[PDB]
């Protein structure tokens, strides 16, 4: 009834309350540990990378890259219209709400002129994660990660493949011309 | 004066952790290491609790590190360890020291009668600090470092003080660390007479925080542990009074 | 229903005291014997080969976790220690490592044997589906066990399919720092990987227990697909022979032969299956030029990517989500579902006749399916370049349709062939 | 024979389906339900609270696994790690670590109830000698588990007992650098012996498996030490009840009490049990001044340092050997022969009572070696001076006799008491 | 040309090992590290098999190491690693490279059409020798650094002696490593003329050495898996044949 | 067929001979590997190690040890009847079948002096292999191992206890007088 039928399914309630809230440390153990918990900014000295190549950099775990874009790349770059983009969104953290324009995927360099020949993102590709391959390859003038087959602009802008997003760019900034601050 | 955590439900005291901080940085941390502390811990809940970009400011004044990628140097961060102060002169890691020293024999040796007290460690410290003296038995000009320590059991005892028989025939014995706090050796902050007492005392409960510093936790941890399995427990007995009654 | 052979009765004196207090003695005599259909191919060996594949594995597996070390910083040396100076620990790692494979050969003959003769399908349903979660922790399991020797194809690998439980929209994010131990693929989780890389083959011997529990409580299956006449006890004797000794024996010599032939792989081409670039340490900047998921996860690997967002099927449902089923978690739940409706098989065959060979029209239809496979396996070596693009779209829904669409119409649209009514009947035609 | 209980017949449609393919629904409701004897008493919990601390160490004992690391530059540290940094991972370590004394606590308790009520002796003795290798088994283990995170109570401990080996003559050089991985317990020694730490409790979750299927045929026992009434079906409803939910719930309510103990012992006191110098990183040059063995290796720790080679029954061995049984070798053979007359104890009871409360000539010497075991705990703790040495002489021989001498007498010389002919009677002694 | 292992039952040239051990020490050494290679396997069975007590002299003439212990040098000892060359002009690592290059199709990336033959790895590294070139088509002055090698697929190449369209117009690409083998760079002790395509075969199977030490065990191994499991198969071919013949 | 009688059994032979030239392997693993599979002398730089005092030394494992004997204990250690040490073998690999007299614990300085001074034994004791306390510790002014509490006189014999040898004199040499080889 209820006294006979009451305080025997209000146990076993308590009987999976008590064996619930310690079946979750169980799980929570398996997050990031305080050794990695966090990890702040890093400055990067360029002022000795050459023209029209990338700079791969590791920054928290998966790498970064950094292409100083020749020529090709700029014009190749911007003469890209903006409703032919998956991702129209900037990819960045900078520029938050900006769209994919090819001056939105860039830094300025004393700390304000920006000529498009700044191209800092990072190389987690946005399908699984791999890194692609740079210096003109595959199919956009850009870069190919050979993983399921993804292919990037000269802007790290979406083009083949299932990547939905295009490259972030993280939250860079400059301090002097030899140096750029990774937050 | 006896420490605030020790207790049935006592926790870190917020103040003595910060005062014993000092006393490592300034007088120990030349000849003791830390090499199983990371350093961002100042900052954290529960300890000694400092401002997260003065962490910052500190750890940068800490020495080098021949880092593991680069091969070369840089000032140390926070999200770094203490460092390992053993070279020559050099005492033990004292890492997690507060918990690899309880020398308490008794009653009975097996660990017996300790029924209104505690397990020993602190208070090794405390006594370890306190204890430096005049070598009291025989022994001339000194042994030449090992310096009398009346606590310290386990350690240098000369044979014209040992004995003939076999034992040592003193208490203490003879250290190998010079003597470290000639008092009010430093200054403190909410205001703290800066004693000799009141250095090791206060030293003590910040290097047990470098042994548990989650310790507060399992203060918070065991009141729910108490809820929880106490009225399932009540619960359960219930569920036998009143089911078991049919053949009782 | 149980085919009835004579059991147990505790007969000498020894086994009278022993059944008292444990009766092991019976349980062992009423399962090594048991009332087995006489008319089995050599399809059938493919379960003692894999339950012996299983313990091979899990006794190498042991011998290997007694010499590597599992942390970032010693991993691959370790790995490479137990080459070079344990003794006999080379023959271990080749044999640890080219062992999966043939694990993983002949679960595919395992589950081809089964596709044919309807060991999906009543009264073998809870057989089957239990094989499928088998399944499932066999592919975990392997995964695992390859990120361990962290190479390149370890690191990888470890970051795309981990990266797959982040193609899970909201919740998916959180999935993938939970089994990463958080931001990347580092050390957290080669700690992690370790760990269950040992237990779950563990849970998969339990499972191979409840294996071998249902498919003797349906009884075991013969190639006619007719049961085994559980009506009087000597036409049973007519049906059915012991397993021991006879078809414990049979299971043996196949074996000493699969056997015959894996010892001379992992003596005379023990790479080969292997994709080089696992000896090359692990970059966390560089995934390699050739980076080719291992062997017996490329069919599965060509239906993720088969489905680009170029896949109109794709479009059409990021089209009527209005975003969230792109071409990533599309892939995803492509793949993911490609196995669900393998899992499905025993409810979408319509058709009453059991077995294959009478069933004429069904069978073309299943070696199309033994070269959908195949051609999907061969084509994940391939690029995304045309012609591939499109022979990978079309071995995926060549697959997805043999579940969906070909199996429960052949019911209906099919009539039968000569089907025999005694197990016996079969076995005595040739003579 | 076997307590006759109303079986499980397939009822409801559900049921009746799978049941034709497997039938677990059935051993589930056949084992959850069982003629349990009802004048069971709270001696009889602590096989639930066994099992219950062995499922809590298999479980506790992954998550160490995925982030303890186990190589000799790591090993402390990472263990150390998982202290600090690891989510709740104090509270893992604390919980693995003090389990070890209460899966051992209660494995005492388990066997002296066990020990006075019979439970040795026939219709008992397979579920008895099967505990044995369950206890060899879980004592190992409980070994390799503190090798691990490499202190000095690690170190070793790993270092005498792997050497513990090496006083066998002749081939137990071998079996030592077998064991080692070499001269010295270095890192190989460490790396095995996470593998072992890991598999071995597997091996006992198997053979609790083996222990519950033994205690269910011989049927459970009770305190009266009579059996229960295998003649009639209706005199067994009068003796025994279902486990479930009587003797389920009994055995809940207990553990409930039991953690409620172990909780808060892991809580507010950690490090009792746990010998401080484990936190002293494991120097292969110092012994430690205080190097006690853990608590529940105490008593048996002291029958291998009663036997120097001042005690004469030593000195006779050594002498009648000419050389081979030296108190080494002679301690090692004492105390692993201490055991083994443990594992010796239902040949050795001559007496046909079962049980104990109906025995009042047993029930002293009894409580003389529950006494007995308490004291040999105790003097390991002593060192080696007089009174010590003579204590635990006299412990160490007092437990030696009680299974040689004590036993096989008491037959003769004892006639019993008022033992009862049912299992309700008694029960109903008290209705 | 065709080497000594690779066969069916085949085994190290003795020879070989040795002559080619010479090149690298001489050669590579310098630009090259072994560091998953213990020294002392020299002096092993299957191998080069050296003298233990030359392979001391040797490897004490290999660099220095801050010793893990000291944390201060020595000379090199033979239990111990060759040294990671891995600094700056640098290449791999190539510990265990002869594995690890395997740039094969089939048609397949992970392999097919390989029947009479191997897998591929001991000739990558013959190919990467010989294969320094003079530069095809255009591409007519260099790059700077990056020698054109007609092996190196994976490298730099100058676009405009790759494509308007996408890959390379002319052969392999542009290596980073200097054309090492200008010919008669050493010395032979078994007669053996001094070639640079004799010395690039005879380095070849050296560092296959360093990938499969344990070659010639498993070539023997494999002979007796074939008795015994070859006549436990034949056995149970016999157990099935007159066994299964009451039913047959 | 023809070959058939004892072929039921002839198969169970193979069918051990292959399962037991494989269980064998399994065993050999589990032995030295070749990382630690030799090892071989070290140099001693004793020169400015002080007098009546030992000095704890790291080689192949487990430690060695290095007292130079101060007057005490070449007194109460020559003091010595013979017949009264349990192992009376020299525990001496310099000295093989000597038996273990206070001269036989030894080493020379000048290659050749020998005068009751140099005490080199290793720090295995030889009960279970634990280390013993130095500087005249428990009761035969020697060295105590608080393991199963065995006893050493001053020259490593043994006393009390269950150690059954006295502790093993390596291969001991002298170079100079500033160093000891072992080997
Ligand atoms: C260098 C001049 C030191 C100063 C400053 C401090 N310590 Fe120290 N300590 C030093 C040495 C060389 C040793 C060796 C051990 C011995 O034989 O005495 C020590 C020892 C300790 C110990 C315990 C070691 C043991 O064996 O129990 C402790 C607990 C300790 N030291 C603590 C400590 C504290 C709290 C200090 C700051 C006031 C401090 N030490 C300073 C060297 C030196
Ligand atoms: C310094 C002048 C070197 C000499 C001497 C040798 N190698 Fe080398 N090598 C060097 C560099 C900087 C690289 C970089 C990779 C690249 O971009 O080319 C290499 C490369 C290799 C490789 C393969 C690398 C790859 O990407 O596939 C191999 C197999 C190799 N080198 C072998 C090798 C041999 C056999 C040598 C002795 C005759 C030798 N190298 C000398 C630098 C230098
Ligand atoms: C990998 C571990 C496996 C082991 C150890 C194993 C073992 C066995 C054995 C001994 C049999 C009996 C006959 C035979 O050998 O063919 C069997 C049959 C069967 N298995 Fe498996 N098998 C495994 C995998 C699987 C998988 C992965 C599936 C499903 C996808 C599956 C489904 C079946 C079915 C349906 C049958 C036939 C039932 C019958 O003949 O009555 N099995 N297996
Ligand atoms: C279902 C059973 C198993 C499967 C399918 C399997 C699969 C694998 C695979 C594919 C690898 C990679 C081999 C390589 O690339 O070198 C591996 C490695 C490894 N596995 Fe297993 N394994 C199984 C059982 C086990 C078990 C039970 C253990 C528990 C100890 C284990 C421990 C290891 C270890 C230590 C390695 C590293 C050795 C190496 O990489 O060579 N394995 N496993
Ligand atoms: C450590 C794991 C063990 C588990 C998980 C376990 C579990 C159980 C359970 C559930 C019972 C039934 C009644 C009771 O709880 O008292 C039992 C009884 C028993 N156990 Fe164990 N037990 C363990 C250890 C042992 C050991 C170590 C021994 C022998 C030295 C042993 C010998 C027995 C005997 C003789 C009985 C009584 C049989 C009966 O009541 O018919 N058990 N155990
Ligand atoms: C019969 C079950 C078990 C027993 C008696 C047992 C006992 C122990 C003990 C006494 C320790 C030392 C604790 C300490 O000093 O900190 C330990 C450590 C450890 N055990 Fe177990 N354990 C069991 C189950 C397991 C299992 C199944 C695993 C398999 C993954 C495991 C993995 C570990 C690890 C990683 C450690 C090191 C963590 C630490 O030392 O705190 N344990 N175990
Ligand atoms: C923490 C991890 C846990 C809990 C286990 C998660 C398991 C997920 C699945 O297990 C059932 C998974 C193994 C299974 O998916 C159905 C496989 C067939 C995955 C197929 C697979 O393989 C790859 C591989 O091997 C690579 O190597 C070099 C590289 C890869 O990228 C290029 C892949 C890849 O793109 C895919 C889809
Ligand atoms: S993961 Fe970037 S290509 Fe599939
Ligand atoms: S180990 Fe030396 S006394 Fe037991």
């Amino acid at each position: 009834g209820t006294r006979r039928d009451f305080l025997y399914h209000a146990t076993a309630a308590t009987g999976v309350v008590v064996t619930g809230a310690a079946v979750w440390p169980l799980i929570n153990q398996m997050n990031a540990s305080a050794d990695v918990k966090a990890m702040a900014s890093i400055f990067v000295d360029v002022s000795a990378v050459e023209v029209g190549t990338q700079l791969t950099v590791k920054w928290r775990g998966k790498p970064v890259f950094i292409r100083r874009r020749d020529e090709k790349d700029i014009e190749l770059a911007r003469s890209v219209p903006l409703g032919a983009l998956r991702d129209t969104s900037a990819e960045n953290a900078n520029k938050p709400g900006a769209e994919a324009t090819d001056e939105n995927r860039t830094l300025p360099a004393f700390d304000g002129t920006n000529t498009g020949e700044w191209l800092v993102m990072l190389g987690v590709c946005t399908h699984l994660g791999c890194v692609p391959m740079g210096d003109k390859s595959g199919d956009f003038g850009g870069w190919f990660c050979p993983c399921h087959g993804s292919h990037y602009d000269s802007a790290g802008r979406i083009r083949k493949g299932p990547a939905p997003r295009n490259l972030d760019i993280p939250v860079a900034a400059f301090v002097d011309e030899t140096t750029i601050k990774l937050g | 004066h006896a420490f605030s955590f020790e207790g049935i439900f006592g926790k870190y005291d917020q103040a003595q952790l910060r005062r014993g901080f000092q006393v490592y940085n300034e007088v120990c941390s030349a000849c003791h290491g830390m090499k199983f502390v990371p350093i961002r811990t100042l900052a954290d809940d529960g300890g000694p609790q400092l401002d997260p970009t003065f962490v910052r400011e500190y750890a940068a004044g800490l020495d080098t590190i021949i880092d593991k990628d680069s091969g070369e140097e840089r000032d140390r961060k926070e999200t770094d360890m203490f460092p390992t102060r053993v070279g020559d002169g050099m005492g033990p890691d004292l890492s997690v020291m507060a918990k690899a020293r309880a020398g308490f024999s008794g009653p009975a040796g097996s660990g017996m009668n300790q029924l209104f007290k505690g397990m020993g460690g602190p208070e090794y410290i405390y006594n370890y600090v306190i204890g430096f003296e005049e070598n009291p038995e025989c022994a001339p000009e000194g042994i030449d470092g090992y310096y009398y320590n009346k606590t310290f059991q386990i350690g240098g005892v000369p044979d014209t003080c040992k004995d003939a028989a076999g034992v040592k025939i003193t208490h203490g014995s003879w250290a190998r660390m010079p003597p470290p706090l000639v008092d009010d050796q430093v200054t403190y902050e909410d205001g703290t007479p800066a004693t000799v007492d009141q250095m090791a005392q206060d030293v003590s409960a910040f290097l047990m925080w470098a042994a548990e510093p989650k310790l507060v936790a399992r203060k918070q941890m065991g009141l729910v542990a108490m809820v929880m399995l106490g009225l399932l427990s009540v619960m359960l007995y219930l569920t036998n009074k009143r089911l078991w009654a049919p053949y009782k | 229903s149980g085919i009835p052979h004579d059991h147990y009765e505790p007969k000498t004196g020894i086994e009278k005291w022993l059944h008292d207090r444990l009766p092991i003695v019976g349980l062992v005599y009423d399962t090594i014997m048991i009332p087995t259909p006489k008319n089995l191919n050599w399809w059938w060996i493919w379960g003692i080969v894999l339950a012996f594949t299983l313990v091979l594995q899990i006794v190498t597996g042991i011998v290997l976790a007694m010499h590597y070390t599992p942390h970032v910083d010693l991993a691959f040396a370790s790995v490479e220690h137990i080459m070079r100076d344990v003794n006999g620990g080379w023959a271990m790692r080749y044999i640890h490592a080219n062992g999966a494979s043939l694990f993983f050969l002949a679960v595919y003959i395992h589950i081809f044997r089964g596709l044919y003769y309807g060991s999906y399908k009543a009264p073998r349903e809870i057989t089957w589906i239990v094989g499928m979660v088998i399944y499932l922790l066999m592919m975990g399991t392997a995964f695992m066990g390859y990120v361990l020797p962290w190479g390149q194809m370890s690191f990888w690998g470890a970051t795309v399919i981990t990266g797959l439980f982040g193609a899970i929209p909201g919740i998916g994010p959180s999935i993938q720092a939970w089994l990463l131990g958080g931001p990347a693929v580092d050390n957290a989780t080669l700690n992690r990987f370790f760990s269950l890389h040992y237990l779950l083959p563990f849970v998969i011997a339990a499972l191979v227990a409840i294996h071998i529990w249902a498919f003797h409580t349906t009884g075991n299956n013969n190639p006619t697909g007719v049961e085994v006449r559980r009506t009087s006890k000597a036409d049973a004797e007519k049906d059915t022979l012991p397993f021991w000794p006879y078809f414990v024996i049979k299971d043996l010599f196949a074996l000493a032969l699969v056997l015959l032939g894996f010892f001379a792989v992992v003596a005379y081409m023990p790479n080969y299956l292997g994709h080089p670039d696992n000896y090359v340490q692990a970059n966390p900047l560089s995934t390699p030029a050739h980076i080719v998921p291992e062997w017996y996860f490329l069919p599965f690997y060509a239906i993720l990517r088969a489905f680009a967002a170029d896949v109109w099927v794709v479009i059409l449902v990021d089209g009527l989500t209005f975003g969230i089923v792109d071409a990533k978690f599309f892939g995803v739940i492509a793949m993911f579902g490609a196995i669900a409706v393998m899992a499905l098989a025993p409810w979408l065959d319509t058709s009453k006749v059991r077995s294959g060979a009478y069933r004429p029209k069904f069978r073309m239809w299943f070696w199309f399916l033994v070269l959908d496979f195949v051609v999907l396996t061969w084509v994940g070596a391939m690029p995304t370049e045309y012609p591939y693009d499109w022979i990978s779209l079309i071995a995926s829904t060549y697959w997805f349709a043999y579940f969906l669409v070909i199996l429960p119409l052949l019911g209906a649209t099919e009539k039968p062939e000569p089907i025999p009514a005694s197990i016996e009947e079969d076995f005595n035609s040739h003579y």
